[PDB]
RNA sequence: CAGGCCUUGACAUGCUAGGGAACCCGGGUGAAAGCCUGGGGUGCCCCGCGAGGGGAGCCCUAGCACAGGUGCUGCAUGGCCGUCGUCAGCUCGUGCCGUGAGGUGUUGGGUUAAGUCCCGCAACGAGCGCAACCCCCGCCGUUAGUUGCCAGCGGUUCGGCCGGGCACUCUAACGGGACUGCCCGCGAAAGCGGGAGGAAGGAGGGGACGACGUCUGGUCAGCAUGGCCCUUACGGCCUGGGCGACACACGUGCUACAAUGCCCACUACAAAGCGAUGCCACCCGGCAACGGGGAGCUAAUCGCAAAAAGGUGGGCCCAGUUCGGAUUGGGGUCUGCAACCCGACCCCAUGAAGCCGGAAUCGCUAGUAAUCGCGGAUCAGCCAUGCCGCGGUGAAUACG
């Protein structure tokens, strides 16, 4: 739902956060 | 992807360097960031002027910046009026004797970046891509320059899909050393990203 | 190669002989460049082969080279759906390459601990017809005749 | 009267060396010819593009070339009319004694 | 012995002095 | 031994292990599949099945493109074999004359 | 390791911290990042809760354990092998 | 991160080890050459406009 | 009275003073024999001399620096050669068939990027 | 990633309001960051012999704009790069042919590394490529003669040391030089074979140089950039941890399995570079890493410096060994705020696997491969056995 890759299901967000 | 930068290919055969000074080891960088920094206000400044080349030249905590333009009196000022407000705003990064003149551009349609920036300006101004890049290879002509091939890379009239336009005419010799093939690149920003145009003039070799 | 054939190199004679020959061998035995050790095998090699067969190292040498130049070999050539041997004269260029090889390969199988002693015995037997190396000459040999069947599909 | 040219161009350390083992040479007496010190390269290499492609590079290198001329015989004359000379923007002088 | 940090060998190759290469 | 990439993406144990056995029809051929290595992708409009193999007899490369993942793979896995079928049975079709 | 002719290193902000503990009497716990830090007697039967990273990991010292580090007892790396 | 970290770069740190040089350019934190300021690309960049004075492709 | 040649190799380059001797010949200030003890390279050096019977005729002192005891032997060699056809020069004869006279040119090929040498290659899985 | 923090913010251009400018010294808590807090003096143009009064060179605080994002999309892009491929190609103009796609030219015969050139031809030209102009090396001349050089003469502490000289080496700029120019022979020719001279001969060797284009190649994480997204958080600061994990598998390498080798001692010959909190001469301390002193050099001056293979001599004696140097214990050294994760080096001890490697597969055509060292960037140090260079010794083979 945040940051780069690998994604989080959220278009276009990735599973890295702040 | 594979073409040399054919003035990086000929410094110091068909063409000098932009800016000539000797610097020590202890001292290169910081005079490179100037001369980085100085063609920073004046590319930012002059470009209304027709900025086309910008030495810079070194001798002794003072540079003397040329400044070759087809508007020398768009950076002289008011009859001497910005010439002095920029000389300020210079000595004021430079810190020294920012000694600055100004160099009439003869034939400005036989300077590479001049014609590039006006390609540039021209689709920013949204005209016809490929009908300006012909354009611009016949003014070139027109002017006595002995080739000239003008390439504008990108989303040429908003295509989605990216495309390169090119015109040339006459002789483009880029693996010639002795040609003295003028190039000059200048980055058109439109509402939908950048082209790029690339501005090659053969003015005829040594 | 493709566009013309290769030529053969010449050789600078060794300085103890002046024979194109046995520098060719000293080359054979170099590994890793080190001639000079190469050259200090070799002639003391002829210093052992002198002692053990009051006879000139050169004459021993050149000798166990005629001993293992192979006048014929067979090589591969997939007619159809086989790999035939046909067998071939030998170049005598090559006869020279393959002696000099088998000479230094056979040799450095031999069981004495010293190199220039394994050089020195294996062309004194080259030389008289004993020695690994000769046997690969016949071994080689005897393929050829064997297949002497199909001396037709020579080229 | 050691004089000491440095410079990333050749073409104007061997002008100047020229000059100034011209302006001694008219203001008497003697100097030693421009003698031509050995260069000292520092070469940059790079990866010619921006990301991968490690096995494709492009070399760059930075000549410093070094001239040493001599005023033989100093004599005054010479020493004015130098203090006053025409060296180029991308040359330096290193002079001693 | 180039991977042998006790030899003058190994010394070399990893380009340090000590006992077994001296300076 | 065979490796599987999931290239700017993210599979499981599962579908590497489906990959396997789906890259196991090769073995029909009776014919070593040396270090086989299988790439996974995902294109805008589709899936893609990269695998480069080599075989005593030469190599196999191939490139399926699918919307579904799986199909590709198999798609790839066609190729592959067609490409090793010609591997295996090119030398037979010149024995005579 | 660390050059003998300078001194031992601890990390002369958790020491203040374990001085006190041995004067006004020990024992509170003492939460610290300072894994550099080396044991020192001083600190041989205390309790100090060590940072990995994630969480404070409680080691009580001992005269077995004064050479070594405070990292050395609290491990960094998560891992029960591999099936 | 970037613009935090060109900034960053820039001021004197706790310890002198933390130091480190970035492009004055374009801010890159790898392959900085300390006679330019410059990163590997950048250096091409300006080399082939020829304001890197005396800096000519090598050839031998 | 006394004759010289400039003898280069690939980095070697000997300085060559044929003078009228015994046969003497010191290379950098120790008799050669002395200075190229163990090195069955080294009789090539003298060659040129032989191939005009000037073998104990003259003496040699010659310095050489730069690259290798065998590339310095064929300095060497090249300079007595050189220096010879001063002394006389009908003796190109019996020194040119023996391409004593010309000077190999063949010099360290250069290390090039992406390669681990000069032409060596990088070893690649293509599979 | 965890945790403690910041909310015009690490950074820009602003506009307005409270102070003061500016700045320097801290003190409390705190892992640091932060948060709280203690000190002190703003010039000018001004009414100032006066309180007081600004406006602003800059400071902070609240605000509102905005910042910031190595967050997504290289399938929106510029730039630059890889690749086919240094491959001999790709085209255009006009003419000609075809209803048209398109053809011709560019095909053909000969020749070349080459769409290289010759000849022929409904073609005739032209452009990008090829080549050449550029760099390095090879020979020679000129110009130079220190810090470089030492042929001869003088001295000489015995070291080109000094005097002396620039011859030679060199060094580094400028020229020359090679053109199938000449001879033979075959050729219509272009060229091809052979020869002479010559340092070099048929592009001398190497480099730089990469056509239209292909791979919806590569890179939004170098940079730029459209658009999409985040806004006390997808921005920012710090401490720690991670990027160094380890049942496995693949790539690229190093070092090896030994006697053509290994060890010790002594003894030679390079080139390219780098070097003012830098290279360190030399003396001393320690087996040593190193430490302490301490000369010289802004460096053709002094230094890194020893090159190593080699050479001489001695040792080992075919053994998992005096091969191999992995792993572990113990003890140190230095960098650095700090070497637990997680540095390099040194020493003592340990002394693994490895007896030449299956299927398969890589490189290299000559000063190459192989083998040996040396330097540099990055860099405090270093995980470099990598990279880019440099020279040393120096092959085999090419029928086709
Ligand atoms: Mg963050
Ligand atoms: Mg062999
Ligand atoms: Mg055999
Ligand atoms: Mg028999
Ligand atoms: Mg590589
Ligand atoms: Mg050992
Ligand atoms: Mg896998
Ligand atoms: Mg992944
Ligand atoms: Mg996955
Ligand atoms: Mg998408
Ligand atoms: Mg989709
Ligand atoms: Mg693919
Ligand atoms: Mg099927
Ligand atoms: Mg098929
Ligand atoms: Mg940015
Ligand atoms: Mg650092
Ligand atoms: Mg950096
Ligand atoms: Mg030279
Ligand atoms: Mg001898
Ligand atoms: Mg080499
Ligand atoms: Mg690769
Ligand atoms: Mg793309
Ligand atoms: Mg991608
Ligand atoms: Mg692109
Ligand atoms: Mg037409
Ligand atoms: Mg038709
Ligand atoms: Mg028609
Ligand atoms: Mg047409
Ligand atoms: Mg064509
Ligand atoms: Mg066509
Ligand atoms: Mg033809
Ligand atoms: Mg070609
Ligand atoms: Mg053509
Ligand atoms: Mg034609
Ligand atoms: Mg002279
Ligand atoms: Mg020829
Ligand atoms: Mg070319
Ligand atoms: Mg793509
Ligand atoms: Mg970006
Ligand atoms: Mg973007
Ligand atoms: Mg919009
Ligand atoms: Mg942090
Ligand atoms: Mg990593
Ligand atoms: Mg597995
Ligand atoms: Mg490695
Ligand atoms: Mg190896
Ligand atoms: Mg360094
Ligand atoms: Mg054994
Ligand atoms: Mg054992
Ligand atoms: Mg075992
Ligand atoms: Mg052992
Ligand atoms: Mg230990
Ligand atoms: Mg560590
Ligand atoms: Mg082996
Ligand atoms: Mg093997
Ligand atoms: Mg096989
Ligand atoms: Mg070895
Ligand atoms: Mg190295
Ligand atoms: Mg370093
Ligand atoms: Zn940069």
């Amino acid at each position: 739902s945040k940051k780069s890759k690998p994604g989080d299901g959220k278009f276009g967000r990735g599973v890295k956060r702040g | 992807g594979n073409k040399i930068h054919p003035i990086g290919f000929r410094l110091g055969i068909t063409r000098d360097w932009e800016s000539r000074w000797y610097a020590g080891k202890k001292q290169y960088r910081h005079l490179l960031l100037e001369d980085q920094r100085i063609r920073g206000l004046l590319e930012k400044e002059l470009y209304s002027a027709g900025l086309a080349r910008v030495d810079i030249e070194r001798a002794a905590d003072n540079v003397a910046v040329t400044v070759h333009v087809a508007k020398p009196g768009v950076v002289i000022g008011r009859g001497g009026e910005r010439i002095r407000v920029l000389r300020e705003e210079l000595a004021k990064l430079t810190g020294k004797n920012v000694a600055l003149n100004v160099q009439e551009v003869q034939n400005p349609n036989l300077s590479a970046p001049l014609v590039a920036q006006r390609v540039a300006e021209q689709i920013e101004r949204r005209f016809a891509v490929r009908r300006a890049i012909k354009q611009a290879v016949q003014r070139v002509m027109e002017s006595g320059a002995k080739g000239a091939k003008v390439i504008v890379s990108g989303r040429i009239g908003g295509a989605e899909q990216a495309r390169t336009e090119w015109a040339a005419q006459g002789r483009v010799p880029l693996h010639t050393l002795r040609a003295n093939i003028d190039y000059g690149f200048a980055l058109a920003r439109t509402t939908y990203g950048v082209l790029g145009v690339k501005a090659y003039i053969f003015l005829g070799e040594v | 190669a493709r566009r013309r054939r290769a030529e053969v190199r010449q050789l600078q004679p060794d300085l103890v002989y002046g024979d194109v020959l046995v520098t060719a061998f000293i080359n054979k035995i170099m590994r890793d460049g080190k001639k000079n050790l190469a050259a200090r095998i070799f002639y003391d090699a002829c210093k052992i082969i002198q002692e053990k067969t009051g006879q000139e190292p050169l004459k021993v040498f050149k000798q166990a080279v005629e001993n293992v130049k192979p006048r014929m070999e067979v090589r591969s050539r997939r007619v159809g759906g086989a790999n035939y041997q046909v067998p071939m004269e030998v170049s005598p260029r090559r006869q020279q390459s393959l002696a000099l090889r088998w000479l230094v390969q056979a040799a450095n199988q031999r069981p004495e601990r010293r190199a220039a002693v394994r050089i020195a015995h294996e062309l004194m037997d080259a030389a008289e017809g004993k020695g690994g190396a000769v046997k690969k000459k016949e071994d080689v040999e005897r393929m050829a005749e064997a297949n002497r069947a199909y001396a037709h599909y020579r080229w | 009267i050691r004089i000491k040219l440095r410079g990333f161009d050749h073409k104007t350390l061997d002008a100047s060396a020229q000059k100034i083992v011209e302006a001694a040479r008219r203001s008497g007496a003697q100097v030693s010819g421009p003698i031509p010190l050995p260069t000292r390269v520092r070469r940059f290499t790079v990866i010619r593009g921006p990301f991968k492609h490690k096995d494709s590079r492009e070399h760059f290198e930075l000549r410093t070339h070094n001239r040493l001329v001599d005023i033989i015989n100093p004599n005054r004359k010479t020493i004015e009319q130098l203090m006053t000379l025409d060296l180029p923007t991308g040359v330096e002088i290193e002079i001693k004694t | 012995g180039k991977g042998d940090r006790r030899t003058r060998r190994g010394k070399i190759w990893r380009g340090t002095y000590g006992k077994y290469r001296p300076r | 031994t065979m490796n599987i990439t999931s290239k700017q993406m993210e599979i499981t144990p599962a579908i590497r292990q489906h990959v396997a056995d789906r890259l196991a029809k090769l073995e029909k051929w009776q014919t070593h599949l040396i270090n086989p290595h299988i790439i996974l992708s995902k294109e805008p409009q589709g899936f893609v099945a990269d695998a480069t193999i080599n075989t005593p007899n030469g190599v196999l490369v191939a490139s399926g493109k699918h919307e579904d993942m799986y199909t590709a793979i198999n798609e790839l896995i066609n190729k592959l074999e067609r490409q090793l079928n010609k591997l295996q049975h090119k030398g037979e079709a010149r024995r005579a004359a | 390791p660390r050059s003998l002719k300078k001194g031992v290193f601890v990390d002369d902000h958790l020491l203040e911290k374990v001085l006190e503990l041995n004067a006004k009497g020990e024992k509170r716990l003492i939460k610290t990042w300072s894994r550099r830090s080396t044991i020192v007697p001083e600190m041989v039967g205390h309790t100090i809760a060590v940072y990995n990273g994630k969480q404070h990991v409680p080691v009580y010292i001992t005269e077995n354990m004064v050479g070594h580090k405070l990292g050395e007892f609290a491990p960094t790396r998560t891992y029960r092998g591999h099936g | 991160a970037r613009k935090a970290l060109i900034e960053k770069a820039k001021r004197t740190p706790k310890f002198k080890v933390r130091a480190y040089t970035r492009c004055v350019r374009c801010g890159r934190a790898r392959s900085v050459y300390r006679f330019f300021g410059l990163c590997r690309i950048c250096l091409r960049e300006l080399a082939h406009k020829g304001q890197l004075p005396g800096v000519r492709k090598a050839s031998w | 009275e006394q004759y010289y040649g400039t003898g280069r190799r690939k980095e070697a380059v000997a300085r060559v003073f044929l003078r009228p001797g015994n046969g003497k010949v010191t290379v950098n200030g120790q008799d050669f024999n002395e200075y190229f003890q163990g090195l069955v390279r080294a009789v090539a050096a003298l060659e040129p001399l032989r191939a005009v019977d000037a073998l104990g005729h003259f003496d040699a002192y010659i310095t050489v620096r730069g690259g290798g005891k065998s590339g310095q032997i064929d300095a060497i060699k090249l300079g007595i050669a050189r220096a010879l056809v001063q002394y006389n020069p009908d003796y190109r004869a019996k020194l040119k068939p023996l391409g004593f006279l010309t000077r190999d040119a063949r010099v360290v090929e250069r290390k090039k990027y992406g390669k681990h040498k000069a032409r060596r290659a990088p070893q690649y899985s293509k599979r």
